[PDB]
């Protein structure tokens, strides 16, 4: 009931464009707003500095890349203060085909400081034309036998990869180096089995820093018959650790996959060690096998992700959302496994993701965009939870609940909400709140913005979380009279506006006429199914649009009042201050 | 049958207090030690005290109506008592059809192809159907796939030349909406621009059909509408987007509902977001466009669900060749004609309507948002009671009640009873006594000194 309207402020820097306000963020000494570009304007980030009354475009250093979608996505974590800004407008064509996935940026302490990159969920482009080596160990740490199932691999690899625009080498390696065949060698026989008949076991060191170098520098040449116009692709088969030191730069170029096996990898820190050695993430390129025999199991791995019409990783949009919670981030990837959708785990340093969708795969779940919304559902006695929603699934949407893997355990897929009517965007938009601050979040508050009919647009479900799984307990009631005005695209925890102790929740409804925003005090038990407060954008500004299209509060400690609240609008910002009175 | 009073000093706040008191226009109803709050209570509490039956004002809420026509009466006059509903009833008499108006909206996606090949030469059956049904139709075509952004199509500038599979020799590069052609009563008009048209290709599975939709709506001059029937046949094999969507293509801009064609193109697509199906909804009804979903199998069962929302829409199974397209036009027309809606503009929260459906199939529904009817034959009529009922005293005001897919419209003037309607200008016509005149058995005095009785 107390957001000082009559003191508003209002934010925008001269050359703002529409989607200036898409999305703030108040982190102490101003607030963050994403600027999304519009047309051929690129994307953007904000810092609106709290005293100056001026909006500031972020530099990014050391970004390479930005597209139209930057600003977009923006979050942060309240436990350490991290900033995470993702840009899901990373194109590139691999042949006819153009991929399209995110560029994550993370902040750990301010937008001034050193910043972290990566790209989750990114597929190398892997053309019809590949030169492809094999770089096998061939130390003395091998049995006969296993150095013998290394060759057996290479040769049923070659084999499944006749018949294909592939042209492939080989090389041992130990102490020294020695091209097995060329590329040229390839193309004058196509017989695997009379390529290693010459072969021998050259039983000593294991000096992969100068194989790879070796490779890059000797192996991958024109007058040994490799194509300039091809993907350039390097699989590494070792069974123990290198014995020499450097780097492998002169191999960046490369697509390398590196296949560990055997008891020398049992260690989680010998695996790590491999990483350095391949691509990134090292999730996809670092296979570590326990046994031998577990190589020819591997051929649908392996063979196969090395004018397409059926998409995995190619068109993720990862990053096209986000949440951090306890310095564990993941984003959605709306566009995976032909936009059924899903989410990525992401390593502190985004050198790493883990993918997590749907289970099992079914036609049913396709064009559902699951990720499209996560949020992390944190309790400490409660094992924490993260809900995304999928709100095309079926073209009604449903919100998926996961488990944080427990133990050694993985991802578990705890509970199904689904919609019951159409394009209503059902699980759109998602919040989790936590009202009486016990350290245990027992809301679930589910968007359905584009809801029809009864003389309002849009819902807000209030789900709470029993021993078995979230119950719907109840709806936030938004004024009737506007049956388009996406009341539940926006909604936020507000932190305590009243000083009741309690969190009270803010919902943004940016149709309604130039748009609104409805504050909902906390109660004992709940949320207050009434609001207390109706902010009008045509009270703060008169040209305003879009009012409400995005919300932040949090208490602010430099400055009068209770608590702080930015809301977005277009080509506006705007900062509302909590009062006691 | 209970009356609390508060604030009661006359007549009118007797009746405005609730509907359960009643008022005594007997002359000298009071004692002298009693105020007049005493005048008004139940009519039970007013017998008690001595008031005679023709002596009591009970005013109830009244329905005087104006008025062969498909729905009658035109003109209602409404007197409506705080919590008391008047009743008036209206008639529904299903005309012989109008002239039809069907516009073709295909679907030109690749699958599309042997469906596109049947639809070229579809022209001359579709005017046969409309002249079948009723006289003088027109037919007018539309084609869609979708936007022109990642990842909906492909935008590899080679995939942009030819978005279909690279052996196809006819085909054309990916767009939102084309206005083929112009609502026309002929055949080979509709052959040669048909046949203009080649296959196209896009990437994501769902497509823009809703965009074209709310294109088609939005531009009731270019599309050349009537205002006669208006059928929108929606002809597919996929679903379709709609608002949210747009933010995979970096589209955040909301879909504004207004006329963006140009040169028969929807250029301007790649600014604005997917519409929502509510969005859509709305502007099919302002504009009284029905929409028939012609889809596939596999469709069927998604795009039933929408007419839960549209409510004059018809879902109809499509071949995989559109080749029973005709047949399906006209089982569409019969489920959009036969059943009726009789609903309401917008009303206020002072004001509340119900509908009973009396239909003619032996189906009966009572009290209910919205009046609801199946099974209507041509010249068989409907009956539907409206109750409206006002919470408090009201301001002078007037709302329609439409026959949804039709403009006639029954004009319904609301005016408040407030006042009691009284008796006796005369017999004696005798008094007050200072000078000041009667009104319902208590003296209102002329100002200048006023009080009582006088
Ligand atoms: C960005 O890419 C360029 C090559 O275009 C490279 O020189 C540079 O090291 C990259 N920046 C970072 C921070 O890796
Ligand atoms: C009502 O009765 C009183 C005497 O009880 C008398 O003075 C007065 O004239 C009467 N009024 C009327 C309207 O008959
Ligand atoms: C309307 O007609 C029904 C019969 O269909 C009749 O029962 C009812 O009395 C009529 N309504 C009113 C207000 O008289
Ligand atoms: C087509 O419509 C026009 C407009 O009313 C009319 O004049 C013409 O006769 C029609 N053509 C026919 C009925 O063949
Ligand atoms: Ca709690
Ligand atoms: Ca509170
Ligand atoms: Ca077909
Ligand atoms: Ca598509
Ligand atoms: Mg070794």
């Amino acid at each position: 009931y107390n957001l000082d309207v009559r003191g508003a402020r209002s934010f925008s820097p001269p050359r703002a464009g529409r989607h200036f306000g898409y999305r703030v963020l108040q982190v102490g000494n101003g607030v963050i707003v994403g600027a999304p570009g519009e047309g051929n304007s690129t994307g953007s980030l904000y810092q609106c500095q709290s005293g100056t009354g001026h909006c500031l475009p972020v530099t990014l250093r050391g970004s390479n890349y930005t597209s139209k979608y930057l600003g977009m996505t923006l979050a942060t974590d309240p436990t350490d203060g991290s900033i995470l800004a993702c840009d899901p407008g990373l194109s590139r064509t691999c042949d006819q085909n153009t991929y399209l996935s995110g560029l994550c940026y993370l902040f750990r302490q301010n937008l001034q400081g050193p910043m972290l990159q990566g790209r989750p969920g990114f597929q190398e482009c892997i053309k019809g034309n590949v030169d492809l080596v094999f770089l096998f160990d061939g130390s003395m740490s091998l049995q006969p036998d296993e150095f013998q199932k290394i060759l057996d691999f290479m040769k049923d690899v070659m084999k499944k990869l006749s018949n294909t625009s592939y042209q492939f080498a080989a090389v041992q390696f130990s102490t020294s180096y020695k091209t097995e065949f060329d590329f040229s060698d390839y193309v004058k026989w196509k017989d695997p089995d009379a390529l290693l008949k010459h072969v021998k076991h050259m039983l000593l060191l294991t000096n992969t820093f100068g194989a790879i170098n070796y490779v890059a520098t000797e192996v991958f040449r024109e007058e040994l018959g490799a194509r300039p116009d091809a993907t350039k692709v390097l699989i590494i088969i070792t069974d123990g650790e290198a014995t020499d030191s450097g780097n492998i730069d002169a191999a960046k170029d490369i697509i390398r996959y590196i296949i560990g096996i055997g008891k020398h990898f049992q260690t989680k820190e010998s695996q790590e060690t491999l990483h350095k050695f391949a691509s990134k993430p090292a999730s996809e390129f670092v296979k570590i096998l326990d046994t031998f025999e577990k190589l020819k199991d591997l051929f649908t791995e392996l063979q196969k992700k090395i004018d397409l019409t059926s998409f995995n990783m190619e068109l993720s949009s990862s990053g096209i959302s986000a949440d951090l919670s306890r310095g564990h981030a993941v984003v959605g990837a709306v566009g995976a496994k032909d936009w059924a959708g899903g989410f990525l785990d992401l390593k502190a340093d985004l050198q790493d993701d883990t993918f997590i969708g749907n289970e099992p795969l079914t036609p049913e779940v396709r064009a559902g965009y699951l990720g499209y919304t996560v949020t992390w559902l944190p309790s400490r006695q409660k094992t924490s939870l993260l809900a995304s929603g999928a709100p095309r699934y079926q073209h009604m949407g449903r919100v998926l609940l996961f488990q944080e893997p427990q133990g050694g355990g993985h991802w578990s897929q705890v509970q199904t909400i689904h919609g019951t009517q159409i394009g209503s965007y059902f699980g759109g938009e998602l919040c989790g709140v936590d009202v009486d601050q016990d350290g245990e979040t027992e809301l679930l508050l589910i968007g359905a913005p584009l809801f029809y009919g009864e003389q309002r647009g849009g819902r807000v479900f209030i789900y709470q979380r029993r021993q078995l799984g979230f119950e719907e307990v109840s709806e936030l009631q938004g004024d009737p009279g506007y049956p388009l005005g996406r009341f539940g695209e926006a909604i936020t925890a507000l932190t305590d506006i009243n000083g009741d102790g309690l969190v009270d929740v803010a919902v943004g409804a940016p149709l309604e006429e130039q748009g609104a925003v409805y504050i909902f005090n906390g109660r004992h038990g709940g949320l207050s199914p009434q609001p207390s407060q109706r902010i009008e954008g045509t009270q703060v500004l008169s040209g305003i649009q879009w009012f409400g299209r995005s919300i932040h509060g949090v208490k602010d400690l430099e400055g009068d009042g209770l608590a702080d609240v930015a809301v977005g609008a277009e080509s506006q910002m705007i900062v509302l201050s909590s009062r006691p009175v | 049958q209970e009356c609390t009073k508060f604030k009661v000093s006359s007549c009118r706040e007797c009746i405005e207090s609730g509907p359960g008191c009643t008022w005594c226009q007997k002359l000298n109803f009071t004692g002298p030690g009693d105020p007049d709050s005493i005048r008004c209570d139940t009519r039970p509490q007013l017998l008690m005290r001595g008031c005679a039956a023709d002596d009591i004002m009970d005013p109830t809420s009244l329905a005087e109506t104006q008025e062969q026509k498909q729905l009658s009466p035109q003109k209602v006059t409404l007197y409506l008592r705080p919590g008391q509903a008047a009743a008036f009833n209206v008639t529904f008499r299903r005309a012989k059809g109008y002239p039809i108006d069907l516009y073709y909206l295909m679907d030109l996606s690749y699958s599309m192809l042997d469906d596109l090949r049947n639809v070229k030469k579809l022209g001359g059956d579709l005017l046969r159907a409309l002249n079948e049904i009723t006289e003088s139709g027109r037919i007018g075509f539309g084609s869609f796939v979708d936007k022109t952004v990642l990842p909906f199509v492909n935008t590899h500038p080679d995939k942009l030349r030819n978005p279909c599979p690279n052996k196809e020799k006819e085909c054309q590069p990916p767009f939102a909406f084309r206005h083929v052609l112009k609502l026309t009563n002929n055949s080979n008009q509709f052959q040669t621009e048909v046949g203009k048209q080649l296959i196209s290709g896009n990437l994501d599975a769902p497509e823009g059909g809703l965009d074209a939709m709310m294109q088609v709506a939005a531009c009731p001059e270019e599309i050349g509408w009537r205002k006669v029937t208006r059928l929108l046949v929606f002809a597919t094999d996929d679903g379709f987007h709609f608002a949210g969507d747009g933010k995979l293509g970096a589209i955040l801009t909301p879909n504004d509902g207004r006329c963006h064609l140009e040169d028969n193109l929807y250029k301007r697509s790649n600014e604005f977001d997917y519409p929502s199906v509510g969005q859509l909804a709305h502007k099919l009804a302002e504009n009284n466009i029905q929409p028939i979903f012609a889809v596939t199998s596999r469709m069927v069962k998604t795009y039933e669900k929408l007419t839960e929302i549209i409510p004059k829409s018809a879902v109809g199974e499509l071949s995989e060749d559109s080749s029973n397209v005709v047949q399906l036009i006209k089982n569409a027309y019969n489920k959009l004609s036969s059943r009726v809606f009789l609903d309401h503009n917008a009303l206020p929260d002072t004001l509340k309507v119900t509908y009973d459906s009396f239909c003619s199939n032996g189906v009966t529904h009572r009290n209910q948002p919205r009046g609801d009817c199946d099974g209507v034959q041509i010249n068989v009529p409907i009956t539907f009671q409206v109750k409206v009922t006002a919470t408090e005293c009201i301001q002078e005001q007037s709302f329609v009640i439409r026959a949804l897919g039709f403009t006639d419209i029954v004009t319904v003037q609301v005016l408040p009873q407030c006042e009691c309607r009284c008796r006796d200008q005369s017999r004696d016509r005798s008094l007050c006594h200072g000078k000041g005149f009667l009104e319902c058995g208590i003296c209102r005095c002329d100002t200048g000194y006023i009080g009582k009785n006088c």
